[PDB]
């Protein structure tokens, strides 16, 4: 059954992370958060939740929401970063799945900062530093993709997702790098979501397929949506970008691939009932994060499945948006729009 | 027909062996499991290192009861012995080895387990000490029934 | 896999054997009961009692390591956990108790017997008694190991969300420790009737 | 263990001798004891030290 | 090693009675038959007695009723009694121990007696 | 003796009493653990659903009656005095036998929707009545294989 | 009457408790060969980034 | 080994025939020297 | 050879056994499988809970097919009988065993596609009673067959 | 040797029995496969509903086949009869039993990508329908062996 | 020591099954693969549904070995027949069975790949189909190896 | 120990079919692996066709092997023969057999990956087709070793 | 039956051989884990290999336990020897043989992690020899049951 | 190689009295039977007494009284002391050690003892 062999590798991770789980801030916490007038506050307030001393270290006029933004983050750099660490064999490589979106994320922006002729010093501290490989820098030596690819990508775990993208034009732009990064998220999520299904076993095997359906879902709209700003894009071309293993796969992935305008799009996506009433009201990606925000809390109610570290790792991410937009808040005086936090917790 | 018949000494000598062979697994399993974890935990802490070595003694430890048992059968082995002192002998090998195997793989698991924690947050150790020593009582349940069974191997037997 | 290919050769050649001997009019060679009726009741006697223990303490270890990594884990920002969650590991060790007990009871029917009575009604009767007994004593507590062990981990990383909910999930380990006497019990009763060798 | 309740029997009293005898009912062997107990006077004495 | 000793022998009154005891050592197991035997000068060796590990006896017609044949508390000891001795009982007397199958059958020393 | 009664006969007669009870444990056990994660899943984000919900545990405990009656019941039959015939034998092993894979196929599905049917019963407070009907359905078929069990053992005896 | 000439019950009863000790031998090298070592802790790396 | 055993009976087996628990700690306001080393740790 | 062996008794036995053995794990699977979709659909569609109830009843039934066919073998078996008797047992519980064990892996699975599907299309709740019957009847063929075979295995035997 | 011997029978009831099982297994294989893909596309285009069951339906068929020669084969048996007639209706049980489950695969997985596929191509129903065809006399010559087998099985035996 | 003994139709009963069963599965399997890949490519284009078809009727024609030397192995059975003819038709049954069952492998993953194929270069049907046949005469030298044995199978045969 | 028992027939029986059975399955697999490069590159330039079909006929080449082997052995087979010439003539078709399963093996997985690579290296057809004949002997060498023991199969031999 | 039947010997070969080859394979896993390790760390750190090889060294060792026990029994092999002494000196060869198998494998794993971490924590260095010195005993100790056996294999024989 | 030798040979007076002796060294078991052979010249060999593992014992009535044979401590070893002698006792004599089965029965050299 489901939890005999499993603590014989992963039951101390399984302890520590949920550990982690228990110091998610509450809904009463964002509320008393709130209730601060001054970074300074902030600071104290946060000192009582789990973030505890970590700007114990900071003067009281150096403080920013930049440097709460960065120091919130490299609290769970470094969790994250401990937690793999303890890990070996299919964990392991499933922690390094994990790792690969970021640092195609990064390959994208150093390109981008390198064809704009900017600072390479300038480049490298907003690169996210999971997404962090040896030759990162070195990226900005070139332009020419073929030149790139040769010199550093053969070397680095991206090199088998780059099969679709050499059909390019010889010089680069934004909107040819763009394209770049989403053909790379094409094929980078359906090999992890082959691995999750080919190695991972119950529950967390449903639970991923889950999660990753839902990335891949998001992943498309957006595509769809950002392409309708274009005067025009090819369907054929479009439909490359959008990947296999979503929800919306194949029936209205290719209305969806056909679609012209924001009327057309929503004709294709009312088949679906998960997202059938996302597109009429709000703010789209808020409802994104809202559903995302679900799915990680169904998740936590398993046990004995290493699905958890996804679960809380994602978690985390949303909280530190949560508290630097509280903390823009704070800093601007502009609090009328201060309770847009998401906490499902 | 008869109580004596010529392959008797084979499960005593098979239980002999099997005893320290299963015991042995098991310490050598016990052993290597924590040891990767000291060595894991001590790259930053090193000061700790010599009050974290408990799993390997104990896991040590499992070794000698498989090693006392295959001592005092063996001495009990003969050329001319019945059934009845063959088999009661391989039961004691079975019995302490197959506990002793058992003993081997908790320690190593939990103890993988204690010495990471014990680095970061340090009233863990004695957490990690009570747990320790109920599984290598484990052992010792299969060394006392190895003994009761041992005592009356040669007892009344008639051949 | 290969072990998936080595057992359905075995079955293979025993369907095969056994239809050899069929046809050629020796179907009674291949006679389970007088092999049954033949070999020593020694051998079952001890290898139950082996066994018992045996797997006895293969459940009970089993069990504490899946409570203990857990334990271990969820103590480390909640160290309040490692001394009153201890119970749980009290529940798979007590599960070792009763294979040694069993053993402590079986022990005493082991007399030798005299050639002239080896193979008669009442010693053949224990010897089959001792086996079967000390397998159902050793298969449950193995079982029940697990089980306990299973629900242990789980009231750890529960309790240290909030104390309030382990006097709730303790009563799922009663329960589970249950399978333990039960075990005993039937196995007291089926080796009970059964007289040490004459 | 655990903090005792306001007034209730203090566990402390029964476990001053209970304890070591329920360990010297296991350990019983008059040449360990006595190197164990050589030990902890070695280490009482010099308790100011 | 197995070996075996008697004791009790010597010269002795016409018509009087006497013992004789025997003992085995070295081996672990409880020997399945054991027996008594005699030889007078002249002659072959003469069966006397026997008893089994089940305390089962057996005996020659000459000394029937005359010579009785017991095992001792501890395992592996042996006696033999005759209430009254007569010329034709002189002669030295050995013990045997055997097993219920192979070649382990062991032979004492032996002692003499006369009137 | 009978060639009806031979002197190994007994050994089935044992095999189906251990049979009874090692089987039944294991239902029992599958049932309860499976049950128990479910029950503890849901504790840190609603407790008090927890000592309302103890169906699916207290549900799989009574497959272990089942197997401990039969088992009790086969084992008061057996004797080293009594002549116990061969067809007494093959009876109680087919006794133990039914008692055994009912209680362990009913147990894997209780411990199955136990386990959904609380770790998603805390978003809808009107569905437990749907939840106790599907495990009344579950458990009945541990009952048809004591049912059976127990007319085999009175026909063994005959 | 014998069970017969070749698989005697003499032999038999030898192959029966060194097939079950084979058992447990061959369970137990199967949990050895599963160990491996947790490499990301014993060895080191660092980037500007983090710092 | 048999002195953790030792313990193990008093916790278990004898102290929760009469053993309630849960209370509260004394613990004073006081001064004492607080190693500069372990603050800065 | 004697026409009613000894060991006769023993095919019926293991016959009896069988059709209560695969039914059970059968009606298992039909129910666990199904139970998932209903609890996971219905809570956002509460109301249609006892309409999508259908499933497991369908599955129970299995095990009702078991108990009849195990019972009916049941009072036939006796000390002394003819082995073809035994035979022609053995072959009424395997039968409907296996046969009750396809039919319930059937209606596990398209129960679970269906009550998830038909939560969200109203027409197509008779589409799945449709196939369920049609899964369903797997199971009656194992019972008339097995049926058939009960009757015969105790016509015109001599003993 | 005697060419009617007590155990004959026994090759009748396996044969008897094999053919409705593997039958079963096969129809519940197609019924399984067939039913996830109707109910995943009629949520969308329920008024196709009725004419996407053909598959089910045709699965369903292959169960009859196995009754049949279940029946007739059961009829036959006896507590005397001849080897030979015990051999052959055990060639008549597996023939259509293992047949007919290689059927039941085949239209299984093209009834799923039909059904699927057709609900947007209206022209491809023709094409389903007649690869199905195709897959269907795949039992049926099983069935058509199964007979022929049975009618030689009685005839001409001496006993 | 018997020219003709009474389980000698044995070998003839399970060679007669076999020339069936096994040739079904070749047939069911190579049907599986090309049907799903008909059903794939046809969404978009209709026009080639009914050249598309080829390689489901190629892989019907195994079928028809496997039938025809069973029916011929079937018709040869008898109560009274040597060993010699017993094991020469079961080579007759194994022959074409095994074979075919290789021919149905190759037809169903060339009919899968020539068939996703050909919508998109018209060019390669005519490449398809001529693959098809060297695939198609595997099954065809099985046949002749079959129908060679059982023509041997009852001349200059004594008893 | 007679020279030519009853039952010295059932090795060639199982020769002679080894020789076919074999030799077709390395046969269709060398068809598979090669039919799909074939299919996959001829897309874009179906002017190649005829000139990529080399390695289909080359595995058919293989099947020949296995057929006449197994027609020589089938003419030597009859009632009354020696158990040498049985032991001789299954040596005979297991090794032309296995052999060519090799050689299929060997044109299956070079002839794919030559054929997907000829198609942007027009020199490289020149390659490949001389590797494909080295792959090709390895069958010969099975066919002269079966050629060879058939010959002494029969001859010389007394009964 | 006899004391010295004349397959007594082959348990005392079984037992000379097995007493070098389970010991060479505990040597080469230890050593090959260990040289993994060295050569992966000591290209940055050259200066350390000669302190860093020890665990090769300690892995060698066992070699040599396996070496004496297979000398000292071979040289006790003859061709009249008791069933009793085969049996014996089989237990020998198993006893240090697969203890030495279970300490190679605990050498191989604390050898590559205490080497890995030591090259960037010098004061681990110590720790490692420490926990190494446990994993050599655990061979030692199957060398004293294998010696005590031995010394036990020819005393109070007979023949 | 197995092998044997005796010892003890040589001249004595009429009536005397000696000890001879014999052993067996490179052999992995004790012998189930040991026996003594003595050949006169010009005639073949006589059987004089035998000794089983056991001690048992057995002699021929040419010797009865006045030969003992025995068994030493180490393992494979004889001692015969022979006293009373004659005149006939002139001749060389051989120990003999058997196995309880096969071809196993091996010889010394011998040696000589005269009056």
């Amino acid at each position: 059954m489901e939890g005999v062999y499993f603590n014989i590798d992963n039951g101390f991770i399984e302890g520590v992370v949920r550990g982690y789980r228990n110091g998610l801030l509450s809904n009463n916490q964002y509320i008393n958060l709130t209730q601060c007038d001054t970074l300074e506050d902030l600071k104290l307030q946060l000192s009582s939740t789990d973030y505890g001393n970590f700007l114990s270290s900071v003067s009281s006029e150096s403080l920013t929401t930049s440097l709460i933004q960065e120091y919130a983050s490299s609290k769970l750099y470094h969790e994250f970063n401990y937690i793999r660490d303890q890990s070996s064999g299919s964990t392991r490589k499933f922690m390094d799945y994990i790792t690969y979106g970021y640092m195609i994320d990064n390959v994208a922006l150093m390109i981008t900062g390198t064809i704009h002729d900017r600072d390479k010093g300038e480049i490298l501290q907003r690169c996210h530093p999971l997404g962090w490989f040896d030759t990162l820098p070195t990226l900005s030596v070139a332009t020419d993709l073929e030149s790139l690819y040769e010199t550093v990508l053969v070397d680095t775990p991206l090199a088998p997702y780059f099969k679709n993208c050499f059909d390019t034009a010889e010089e680069l732009d934004d909107m040819n790098i763009e394209i770049i990064r989403n053909k790379l998220y094409k094929a980078y999520l359906e090999d992890f979501y082959n691995f999750v299904t080919e190695e991972i076993p119950e529950p967390a095997k449903e639970c991923m397929q889950t999660l990753l359906g839902f990335e891949a879902d998001r992943r498309s709209i957006n595509i769809a949506l950002n392409s309708l700003q274009s005067s025009d894009i090819d369907p054929d071309l479009k439909s490359d970008l959008l990947p296999n293993i979503g929800k919306l796969y194949p029936l209205a992935t290719f209305h969806l691939a056909q679609a012209q305008d924001f009327e057309g799009v929503r004709a294709a996506l009312a088949n679906v009932y998960e997202y059938r009433g996302f597109l009429e009201t709000g703010n789209l990606e808020d409802h994104f994060y809202q559903l995302e925000m679900e799915l990680c809390r169904d998740a936590f109610t398993q046990q004995f499945a290493i699905s958890t570290v996804w679960a809380w790792m994602k978690s985390k991410e949303q909280e530190v948006r949560n508290i630097t937009w509280i903390a823009e808040c704070i800093a601007q005086n502009q609090r009328e729009r201060i309770n847009n936090y998401i906490s499902v917790y | 027909t008869e109580l004596c018949p010529v392959y008797a000494p084979f499960f005593g000598a098979i239980g002999c062996a099997s005893a320290i062979i299963f015991t042995s697994l098991g310490a050598a399993y016990g052993t290597a499991k924590s040891g990767v974890g000291i060595c894991a935990t001590c790259v930053l802490r090193p000061d700790l290192l010599f009050k974290n070595i408990v799993p390997v003694i104990m896991a040590g430890i499992i070794a000698i009861y498989g090693l006392v048992v295959s001592v005092l059968v063996c001495y009990s082995l003969g050329q001319k012995q019945a059934l009845y002192t063959g088999f009661i002998q391989l039961g004691a090998g079975l019995s302490v080895g197959l506990s002793g195997l058992a003993a081997g793989f908790a320690i190593g698991i939990v103890g993988d387990a204690g010495v990471r924690g014990s680095s970061q947050q340090p009233r863990l150790f004695v957490g990690m000490i009570l747990i320790l020593i109920f599984a290598e009582v484990l052992g010792l349940y299969g060394l006392i029934v190895a003994l009761l069974l041992n005592s009356r191997a040669t007892q009344d037997v008639v051949c | 896999s290969f072990s998936h290919f080595l057992y359905y050769l075995v079955l293979i050649v025993v369907i095969v054997y056994g239809l050899y001997k069929l046809f050629t009019g020796h179907g009674s060679d291949i006679n389970f009961g007088k092999f049954l009726l033949r070999t020593s009741p020694y051998m079952w006697a001890n290898l139950g009692i082996a066994l018992c223990v045996g797997l006895s303490v293969v459940g009970a270890a089993w069990g504490i390591f899946i409570t203990g990594s857990s334990m271990i884990g969820a103590g480390v920002r909640a160290p309040r956990i490692t001394t009153k969650n201890l119970i749980s590991i009290i529940f798979c060790e007590v599960v070792a108790i009763y294979g040694l007990i069993i053993a402590i009871v079986f022990s005493s029917k082991l007399t030798v017997a005299t050639a002239e009575n080896m193979y008669s009604k009442s010693n053949l009767y224990t010897g089959y008694s001792l086996f079967w007994a000390g397998i159902t004593v050793g298969a449950s507590n193995l079982i029940c190991g697990i089980a306990v062990g299973i629900t242990g981990a789980t009231a750890a990383i529960s309790d240290a969300a909030d104390s309030a909910l382990f006097v709730k999930i303790l009563v799922i380990e009663i329960f589970g420790s249950i399978l333990g006497l039960l075990g005993l019990i039937v196995g007291l009763l089926m080796a009970g009737k059964a007289s040490e060798f004459q | 263990y655990g903090i005792a309740q306001y007034r209730e029997i203090n566990a402390g009293l029964p476990t001053i001798v209970t304890f070591p005898f329920m360990f010297a009912i296991m350990f019983g062997d008059m040449g360990h004891g006595f190197l164990m107990t050589l030990a902890a006077l070695s280490l009482v004495l010099n308790e100011k030290k | 090693q197995v070996q075996l000793q008697e004791s009790g022998g010597g010269l002795v009154e016409i018509g009087g009675s006497l013992r004789l005891s025997c003992a085995a050592s070295g081996t672990l197991f409880t020997f399945n038959t054991m027996a008594w035997y005699r030889q007078a000068p002249g002659k072959q060796r003469e069966f006397i007695a026997t008893i089994t590990s089940g305390g089962n006896t057996n005996y020659a017609d000459s000394v029937q009723g005359r010579f009785t044949i017991s095992r001792g508390n501890a395992k592996n000891t042996l006696y033999l009694q005759m209430n009254s001795l007569k010329p034709e009982d002189t002669a030295v007397y050995y013990c045997n121990a055997r097993t219920m199958t192979g070649p382990f059958d062991y032979w004492g020393q032996g002692t003499q007696v006369t009137v | 003796s009978n060639i009806y009664a031979p002197l190994y006969a007994p050994f089935f007669g044992f095999a189906g009493c251990a049979a009874a009870m090692v089987l039944s444990c294991l239902g029992a056990a599958i049932g309860t653990a499976k049950s128990g994660i479910g029950i503890a899943g849901i504790g840190t984000f609603k407790p008090e659903l927890i000592m309302k919900s103890l169906i699916p545990v207290v549900m799989s405990g009574i497959l272990a009656i089942y197997g401990l009656v039969v088992a009790v019941l086969i084992a008061g039959n057996l004797s080293p005095t009594e002549d116990y015939t061969l067809f007494n034998g093959f009876m109680h092993l087919s006794c133990g036998l039914c008692v055994g894979f009912a209680c362990l196929s009913s147990g894997y599905a209780i411990g199955m929707v136990g386990d959904v049917g609380v770790r998603k019963y805390m978003h809808q407070p009107r569905l437990f009545v749907g939840i106790v009907l599907i495990l009344i359905f579950s458990e009945v078929l541990g009952l048809y294989g004591m049912i059976v069990a127990l007319i085999l053992n009175t026909r063994g005896s005959e | 009457d014998i069970l017969s000439s070749i698989w005697t019950e003499g032999l038999l009863m030898c192959l029966i408790v060194s097939a079950l000790l084979l058992f447990i031998l061959i369970v137990a090298l199967s949990w050895i060969s599963n160990l491996d070592i947790t490499y990301g802790a014993l060895e080191k790396s660092t980037n500007p980034i983090k710092k | 080994s048999a002195m953790l055993h030792s313990l193990r009976l008093h916790w278990v087996e004898s102290m929760s025939k009469f053993f309630v628990g849960e209370g509260l700690p004394y613990e004073p306001f006081a001064f004492e020297y607080k190693d500069m080393e372990v603050a800065v740790a």
